[PDB]
RNA sequence: GUGGAAGUCUGUUAGAGUUGGUGUCCUACAAUACCCUCUCGUGAUCUAUGUGUAGGGGUGAAAGGCCCAUCGAGUCCGGCA
RNA sequence: GUCGGGUGAGAACCCCGACGGCCUAAUGGAUAAGGGUUCCUCAGCACUGCUGAUCAGCUGAGGGUUAGCCGGUCCUAAGUCAUACCGCAACUCGACUAUGACGAAAUGGGAAACGGGUUAAUAUUCCCGUGCCACUAUGCAGUGAAAGUUGACGCCCUGGGGUCGAUCACGCUGGGCAUCGCCCAGUCGAACCGUCCAACUCCGUGGAAGCCGUAAUGGCAGGAAGCGGACGAACGGCGGCAUAGGGAAACGUGAUUCAACCUGGGGCCCAUGAAAAGACGAGCAUAGUGUCCGUACCGAGAACCGACACAGGUGUCCAUGGCGGCGAAAGCCAAGGCCUGUCGGGAGCAACCAACGUUAGGGAAUUCGGCAAGUUAGUCCCGUACCUUCGGAAGAAGGGAUGCCUGCUCCGGAACGGAGCAGGUCGCAGUGACUCGGAAGCUCGGACUGUCUAGUAACAACAUAGGUGACCGCAAAUCCGCAAGGACUCGUACGGUCACUGAAUCCUGCCCAGUGCAGGUAUCUGAACACCUCGUACAAGAGGACGAAGGACCUGUCAACGGCGGGGGUCUUAAGGUAGCGUAGUACCUUGCCGCAUCAGUAGCGGCUUGCAUGAAUGGAUUAACCAGAGCUUCACUGUCCCAACGUUGGGCCCGGUGAACUGUACAUUCCAGUGCGGAGUCUGGAGACACCCAGGGGGAAGCGAAGACCCUAUGGAGCUUUACUGCAGGCUGUCGCUGAGGACUCUCACUCCGGGAGGAGGACACCGAUAGCCGGGCA
RNA sequence: CGAGUGGCUUGCUACCUCGAUGUCGGUUCCCUCCAUCCUGCCCGUGCAGAAGCGGGCAAGGGUGAGGUUGUUCGCCUAUUA
RNA sequence: ACGACCGUAUAGUACGAGAGGAACUACGGUUGGUGGCCACUGGUGUACCGGUUGUUCGAGAGAGCACGUGCCGGGUAGCCA
């Protein structure tokens, strides 16, 4: 047959690419020689086309002007600080070690200095639970308990824009406009509505999948469709 | 509110659009000053027409249940 | 809309043009590559053995 | 009362589409045309130009549709008498 | 088109005049692409032109395109290329990372030009007049000078400023008409220089505890109004330009509505609406320089694409010409263009055909079906059911009004804006043409807008929000690449990938035996390397020990594939069909039975229902709204029918000119019978038959068109499927190499990742190379 | 039970056509057959009459309109010689 | 090139207990078919005459266009049922 849609994706053609050229900034923690002295002033609050969430423009003492992954509650004028000795208030960034356990955090680094990887979407947050001289245990929004180097920097507070998911799109048109701001092919045609040549679920006098939908982890691309390595399906039990 | 939708989309969809948007459009009390002059400037962005204070808040509410837990902890 | 005569009307785009290297109206002005001599793609001249019968 | 929302309504505004007539045509005006009728017409809208994706590959709101009158695997030459 | 006339050997169609028409977002004006000399002049008619031609986009020969201030050029966009680097057996191949360059002529950004005149043909290019920009040089001024501003920005609603146009009033100039006194045209004048400034913002004064303000929102003791001031707009006003220019002349003044242009306020986003060059910031005189490329013409029912002078296709601007009216609508008419959607002449002009008008009485009897046609229609007032997701249904339905003339009222600053009143009055008819819904009900489907088979399918199919399950903590999941590398990703679980269902509402039962996926696993099975035994002076080879993933086995899982019966008052094989729905778009029997409706109803709807063979996200039921979706009923309507007629226009028929194609073994005036490979103009017997020609509607030539697309056959082909055969990618897993120190363990030095670096994490693992086992229609 | 006639149904056969003889139904228009439905002339009757039933000759003419269904067929209604 | 039916007289008669109920013949009409014809009725009648809407020719008068009559009302001849 023909390569299935999931395979066209990888080639990275226009249709599957994100409108990068239309994006604003790659949100990452600033680099500080040391000392922490680094502080700056919120100059404005903008909309981030890549995350459908607000972002804060900040002017730093040493002249640097960069957009920042804004937590909820940051306003123009506020003074943010980044470093080991940063005060402990929302919007400030400092290593997990210097952060008091029990405090909600966002934009957490996977490894010290990577600029933040975890908890960055609308209204989410990580939860610093345990400290140590060797391991900082954080609970990520997925519920998992992650062990991190206490040297990993983070931002205090939860990400701005919480509750975005609460309102339904209501109409195809709204999805449309959102989708146009992401690296995604939309709308979605069901495999079972295709021809046998286009998808392992395609074909038939009526619409139904050919075999069972749970596919092995070892299935090859072109065949790995449906419920991938499902440990279970349905809702019962 | 949801009345712009006519008889389309069904109960839940538009009841929630009205609910969200009514809270959304409510008078909100500015964090800097204390006046109820906070209006939504866009997704997650809020501002006081009184003092001009521009804040980061929820998407349809200036404050979220989680943003409040922060203040405490 | 018919794919024939009615679709022939929008054909006012220029692509192939007189080539600076070989003189054939085969220089694709959009690609900047000659389909006839390879100008723009190859320093060597475009040529294949299949342009003639195998034993000739 | 004000306000003026809406993949909202009427609409041959422009523009887009193509339901019925199984009309006219069917060595045609035309290798998909003509007329009447009909649908949409602030939006997932229509459009020009530029630009990207190439053949077991693209592209596809999925009809095996489309990729220059060529598609259940384009076209050209070659393998090839 | 017609009548006259011109030219010519020749004139229906070349030219002049009149008369008559056609085109009004185009049949007018300016242009992009594209064409390429088609442009202009002269001379021609062998070619081309649907006839002819003196004409021409044709033939021949000449001529024609003039720029500091219009484009290009310059900038950067999506993105492209080149070099370097790396890959590859290799390259004209290939991703990333650097650098450089390229990438916009209507229509992105952008230093500067206006008016008149002129040619057969160019024109913001030439000429006259006036203006402007940039650079450089000289001189005076200036030390400022780079911070900032600008370039530079989405969708929806709206106020204010305001020019042209259009219109109204009055005057002037010219024209038209001739029962009045009306009607038409004009009444001009740039860039640029100077000046004015509403809005926004801000300052001082002031001191509001209820005031200020808007079309609307709004504003304020954190200082409202008022007052005074700073900054500050037009392609706008005003003055110059201008005893410039233009006009035969007059060479106006005011007003309204106000495109352009300027400047504000509000609202929306799970959508956030370029960049760079450049300009400003940053004065003035004088002088010099301002090269290079484009410039003709068409821009379309004859200059473009479609083989054609093709009824097709093809972007932008003129959206403000008049009446009309809601209108960029119809109809009519200007300006401008045209009679080239280019063959004509004749017959009351028959049959027949295309478009179409009107048809008495009946009124869907027509037909698969009301297909086709018709009915209704604009605006105002009254009035409006079931149902409903409270939005809607709804213009439901139904009823009434509607002109002109005279005199008025009300809203408003006013309109040549709107709403009404009284009286008079004509017609069959006052939305008098034109424009302009037929209405109501039941049932099925999909919720809705949307999408689709370019060229027989527009639908119930696809999409959709909504519901649901699956995978993944990012050195991820998924996916592309041979590799170097890459998409997702300027992303991070409120994420995004992989699938199923398909708005809302009420719901979604039972089954894990088979198959799939996943987890576990004492024991069993399970390859290769290394190891042990035998064998071989070595080797092949045989066997053992150990045993990864995987399998056996156990468990979880159905909104995973799917299943939900026979028999009796359990059996196959796990369960044995729950809520619902039901003769279904699923019901074989079948036109099931009863009822509604009709004279009569295989239809439709309702009830029953043992359901050949309904049923729950293979979603079940149900459902307001929506629909060029399927079926049915009623009112209205009518040439669909009874049953046809008459008429209109274009053909048809005759004449001049032009001038194909299909098809043709031969012969051929046939008919009735027979015969024949059983479907004969031609054989046989009879019958009929003088030749040629015109018109017709198509009985026959098993008429023409197409080496049947059905069916079979061929050790034919292709696309597709899978627990067909055989293999190949890919994933998982063991082993060896990289690879190091001291059946479980530490370390650091290779190697990998994070960090700008210092250094941190990981670590002999991973990656990569080689091999072995398992899975493996993803692919051949 | 026996003997036949037709060639409308159905089946069988594979002779004819696969370099194609266009499908069902309907419609329109023409000719024909008789195994006669009506009409004419007759015979019998379980023929009083009236109304029938059955049969013979006979193909001149007639044999119509509608409701369901694509239907052919068929069911149904009212007219009818 | 004519087919067929209904009605009246026959007759409330023949026949028959009654109920009921004919015929020959002579008449009138209807239906289908056929051929022709237009005084009569009816249709058409873009000959014609009138009314009137919009617009243009300044008004008036008189006219053009509104699809091959703008629309409405009437309609001769002929052709027709
Ligand atoms: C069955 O009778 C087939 C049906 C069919 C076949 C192929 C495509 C569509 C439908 N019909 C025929 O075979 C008709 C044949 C016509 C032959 C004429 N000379
Ligand atoms: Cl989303
Ligand atoms: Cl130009
Ligand atoms: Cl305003
Ligand atoms: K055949
Ligand atoms: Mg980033
Ligand atoms: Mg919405
Ligand atoms: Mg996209
Ligand atoms: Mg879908
Ligand atoms: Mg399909
Ligand atoms: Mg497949
Ligand atoms: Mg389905
Ligand atoms: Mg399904
Ligand atoms: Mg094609
Ligand atoms: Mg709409
Ligand atoms: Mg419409
Ligand atoms: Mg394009
Ligand atoms: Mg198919
Ligand atoms: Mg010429
Ligand atoms: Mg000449
Ligand atoms: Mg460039
Ligand atoms: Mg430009
Ligand atoms: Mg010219
Ligand atoms: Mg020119
Ligand atoms: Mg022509
Ligand atoms: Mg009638
Ligand atoms: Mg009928
Ligand atoms: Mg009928
Ligand atoms: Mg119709
Ligand atoms: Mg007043
Ligand atoms: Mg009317
Ligand atoms: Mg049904
Ligand atoms: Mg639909
Ligand atoms: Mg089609
Ligand atoms: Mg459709
Ligand atoms: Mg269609
Ligand atoms: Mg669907
Ligand atoms: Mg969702
Ligand atoms: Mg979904
Ligand atoms: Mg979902
Ligand atoms: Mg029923
Ligand atoms: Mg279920
Ligand atoms: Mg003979
Ligand atoms: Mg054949
Ligand atoms: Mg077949
Ligand atoms: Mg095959
Ligand atoms: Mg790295
Ligand atoms: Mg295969
Ligand atoms: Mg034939
Ligand atoms: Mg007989
Ligand atoms: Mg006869
Ligand atoms: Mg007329
Ligand atoms: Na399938
Ligand atoms: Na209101
Ligand atoms: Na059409
Ligand atoms: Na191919
Ligand atoms: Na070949
Ligand atoms: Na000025
Ligand atoms: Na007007
Ligand atoms: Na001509
Ligand atoms: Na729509
Ligand atoms: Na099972
Ligand atoms: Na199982
Ligand atoms: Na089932
Ligand atoms: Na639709
Ligand atoms: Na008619
Ligand atoms: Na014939
Ligand atoms: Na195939
Ligand atoms: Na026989
Ligand atoms: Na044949
Ligand atoms: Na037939
Ligand atoms: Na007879
Ligand atoms: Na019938």
């Amino acid at each position: 047959g023909r390569r299935i849609q999931g395979q066209r994706r990888g080639r990275g053609t226009s249709t599957f690419r994100a409108p990068s050229h239309r994006y604003k900034a790659d949100l990452e923690h600033r680099k500080v020689e040391d000392g922490d002295v680094i502080a700056g002033t919120v100059v404005d609050i903008e909309h981030d086309p890549a995350r459908s969430a607000p972002v804060a423009a900040v002017e730093f003492e040493d002249g640097d002007r960069r957009l920042i992954l804004a937590p909820e509650g940051v306003g123009v004028g506020d003074e943010l600080q980044v470093g080991v000795d940063a005060e402990i208030a929302p919007g400030n960034t400092l290593p997990l070690a210097e952060i008091p356990e029990g405090v909600p955090v966002c934009n957490v680094e996977s490894s010290p200095g990577d600029g933040g990887k975890f908890a960055r979407a609308s209204g989410v947050n990580a939860q610093l639970l345990t400290h140590d001289r060797n391991v900082a245990v954080v609970k990520l929004p997925s519920g998992e308990m992650k062990r991190l180097d206490p040297q990993c920097r983070a931002t205090i507070g939860v990400v701005g824009g919480g509750g975005r998911t609460d309102k339904p799109f209501v109409k195809a048109g709204n999805k449309h406009h959102k989708m146009k701001a992401r690296g995604t092919k939309w709308p979605n045609v069901r495999g079972v509505a295709m021809n046998a040549v286009d998808h392992p679920f395609g074909g038939g006098g009526r619409q139904h999948p050919g075999k069972p939908k749970s596919i092995s982890r070892n299935a090859p691309p072109g065949r790995k469709v449906g419920d991938i390595a499902s440990k279970r399906t349905g809702r019962g039990g | 509110r949801t009345g712009r939708f006519g008889p389309r989309y069904g109960l839940k969809i538009r009841v929630r659009v009205a609910d969200v948007e009514i809270k959304h459009k409510k008078k909100h009390k500015c964090p800097v000053c204390g006046f109820k002059k906070l209006k939504r400037a866009g997704t997650g962005i809020w501002m006081c027409g009184h003092c001009g204070y521009k804040i980061a808040g929820g998407c349809y509410q200036p404050e979220t249940v989680a943003g409040k837990a922060v203040m405490k902890a | 809309t018919g794919a024939g005569t009615p679709s022939q009307g929008k054909k006012n785009t220029t692509t192939h043009t007189k080539c600076r290297r070989c003189g054939e109206k085969s220089y694709h002005t959009k690609k900047k590559v000659c389909s006839s001599c390879g100008f723009g793609k190859s320093a060597k001249r475009r040529d294949y053995e299949w342009q003639s019968k195998a034993g000739e």
